[PDB]
């Protein structure tokens, strides 16, 4: 199977590999049961080549897992900025909410990713967007500590 | 094969039997009674068969919680140690050989799961599993993870999902409560939570089995596992260098796993149980005895607390004994294996994003405490896919076709029944009505041929009593409520989603 041969690919930076099995028909939205894309791993690994590579090759930009994750979702998380603004650039909804209704800024605000919260709000996020606690990125931004970020956050 | 004057012992083969023996030898030497060591293949199951006629082994060596039923059907001795001896052995370990308030065999080792980790990757092995995420982060940063262990059996993710207040079944007195299930309860729900957190935030991977954790720990991959002492003797082969220590907490309580408690049981059938006594007192669970055994192969911690003292130094059977300790023992009754396949099904449905948490821990909450199928009619019989799962439960009581209403559980025997397929969620889009005159064709079929249909759905409760319904008003042109009193009569839990329920109401507007 070339589909779950890309996931592995794409999950452990193997470029070539990544290439090469799409040369040989690996379908890029390859996904396995709980939905989960390359472009999902390679955006959580941090591989910022096999994201361009596979959104050059038609990879949906906002496809969402079993969970409500987008890749966008998973970069941020992950705290990898030059993936959050590539997926940007490619139509990612800088709004997308997960089951638990949280964005891509809920989950920057988490780690106290700066950079991430920065490009995310020029990109019209949503400061308002509460998660299913009632939580605002601000919020989240509170209980986890980061002082400099919610600094920013109180609008 | 059992006679007096003499003592036949029954224990596992990985078992230290020589290590038996030699104590076996001991006692003959100072009493003239000769010991005989056995280690039969499938000697739990061979037991309660020679047992019942009166024959089998004077003493046998297992698990404590294959105890229970033995003792249900008064295959072991009662025994009433002196206050002085039970004295010697931890308190916790005379409970898990209790059945009806009544002793029913002597507690000997002592086994849990621990936090295995790797002093390399992790010097400083964490105390709290919400600092697991925050650690995942940097060791993923090099190539590493924080964290593998089995996540297909329950065995080993019920220490997190028990740590904020889950439980099996409720024990109170001396009897485990079997229609009180804590599998639902807000500790539960808030442990499975955060381990299915970990997994949607890729710290973990649901497909992660027993095989490859053990792989990824050994070969250097992961920082950490959870695992018991059965998987040591791999780890030393490997040559990481790890340690093994408590597990962590979960919103500041510790996690609670199972125990398993080693025991020797006397035969009922025995006609030397003042010996029994005797071997086992007085020479067995001794310093002496369980080394004898220890030194053939390790026991790992003991109940005899003089021993334990001394093997706990030791920090890897210290560490199993105090997780041990803050665990709950294994209850010793039959209703664990609906308990663990209830619980395997949830935490692998939740895992994968199929069912919420609380939707999967009801289902579970339900099925724990559910008996066997429900006949409705003579052919026709209602029940859980834990039930099709059974083949033997199955046959025992004549089924030979099976409905599954469900869209991922499998036919597991197509060889053995006859399979229909409803492939429909119990949500309120589902179409169910569309199946019903071919589930009712299907059932026609079997019955005219002399079969017997068990119609199944994940809990029991609302997709397969539904079609169980459908059928009954179709054959009996009988209304809505009079089939569903007949069969909230037969299985009172009974409930399609009010979906469901306008559908069986639109169908009788039609027959």
């Amino acid at each position: 199977d070339l589909g779950r041969k890309l996931l592995e690919a794409a999950r452990a930076g193997q470029d070539d590999e990544v290439r090469i099995l799409m040369a040989n028909g690996a379908d890029v939205n390859a996904a396995d049961n709980t939905g989960t894309t390359p472009l999902h791993l390679a955006a959580y690994s941090g591989h910022l080549e096999i994201v361009e590579v596979l959104l050059k090759h038609g990879a949906d930009v906002d496809a969402s897992d079993v969970f409500g994750y987008t890749p966008l979702h998973l970069a941020a998380y992950w705290g990898h900025l030059e993936i959050v603004e590539v997926l940007l650039k490619n139509g990612a909804d800088v709004n997308a909410m997960d089951s638990d209704g949280m964005t891509p800024l809920h989950l920057a605000a988490k780690w106290g990713y700066l950079e991430i919260v920065e490009v995310l709000l020029k990109h019209g996020a949503d400061v308002n967007a509460q998660d299913k606690f009632g939580k605002t990125a601000f919020d989240i931004s509170i209980d986890n500590g980061n002082e400099d970020l919610a600094e920013i956050l109180q609008k | 094969k059992i006679e007096e004057g003499k003592l036949v012992i029954w224990i596992n083969g990985d078992k230290g039997y020589n290590g038996l023996a030699e104590v076996g030898k001991k006692f003959e030497k100072d009493t003239g009674i000769k010991v005989t060591v056995e280690h039969p293949d499938k000697l739990e199951e061979k037991f309660p068969q020679v047992a019942a006629t009166g024959d089998g082994p004077d003493i046998i060596f297992w698990a404590h919680d294959r105890f229970g039923g033995y003792a249900q059907s008064g295959l072991l001795a009662e025994i009433t140690p002196a206050a002085a001896f039970q004295d010697k052995l931890y308190p916790f370990t005379w409970d898990a050989v209790r059945y009806n308030g009544k002793l029913i065999a002597y507690p000997i080792a002592v086994e849990a799961l621990s936090l295995i980790y790797n002093k390399d990757l992790l010097p400083n092995p964490p105390k709290t599993w919400e600092e697991i995420p925050a650690l995942d982060k940097e060791l993923k940063a090099k190539g590493k993870s924080a964290l593998m262990f089995n996540l297909q059996e329950p065995y080993f993710t019920w220490p997190l999902i028990a740590a904020d207040g889950g439980y099996a079944f409720k024990y109170a007195a001396g009897k485990y409560d079997i229609k009180d299930v804590g599998v639902d309860n807000a500790g539960a729900k808030a442990g499975l939570t955060f381990l299915v957190d970990l997994i949607k935030n890729k710290h973990m991977n649901a497909d992660t089995d027993y095989s490859i954790a053990e792989a990824a720990f050994n070969k250097g991959e992961t920082a950490m596992t959870i695992n018991g002492p059965w998987a040591w003797s791999n780890i030393d082969t490997s040559a990481v260098n790890y340690g093994v220590t408590v597990l962590p907490t979960f919103k500041g309580q510790p996690s609670k796993p199972f125990v398993g408690v080693l025991s020797a049981g006397i035969n009922a059938a025995s006609p030397n149980k003042e010996l029994a006594k005797e071997f086992l007192e007085n020479y067995l669970l001794t310093d002496e005895g369980l080394e004898a055994v220890n030194k053939d192969k390790p026991l790992g911690a003991v109940a005899l607390k003089s021993y334990e003292e001394e093997l706990a130094k030791d920090p890897r059977i210290a560490a199993t004994m105090e997780n041990a300790q803050k665990g709950e023992i294994m209850p010793n009754i039959p209703q664990m294996s609906a308990f663990w396949y209830a619980v395997r099904t949830a935490v692998i449905n939740a895992a994968s994003g199929r069912q919420t948490v609380d939707a999967a821990l009801a289902a579970a909450q339900t099925n724990a405490a559910a008996g066997g199928p429900v006949e409705i009619l003579p052919f026709l019989y209602l029940g859980s896919a834990y039930h099709a799962s059974r083949k033997d439960m199955l046959d025992a009581l004549g089924i030979t076709a099976l409905i599954n209403v469900s869209a991922n559980c499998p036919n597991h025997f197509e060889g053995h029944y006859q399979y229909k397929s409803i492939p429909v969620e119990d949500n309120h889009k589902a179409d169910i009505s569309s199946w019903f005159n071919e589930a009712i064709d299907f059932i026609d079929s079997i019955k005219n041929a002399g079969g017997r249909v068990f119609v199944h759905s994940q809990a029991g409760i609302s997709r397969s009593a539904t079609i169980c319904l459908a059928y009954l008003m179709r054959t009996n042109r009988v209304k809505l409520d009079e089939a569903f009193e007949f069969v909230k009569q037969r299985r009172s839990i009974i409930s399609p989603n009010f979906s469901f329920m306008g559908q069986l109401l639109q169908f009788e507007s039609q027959v």
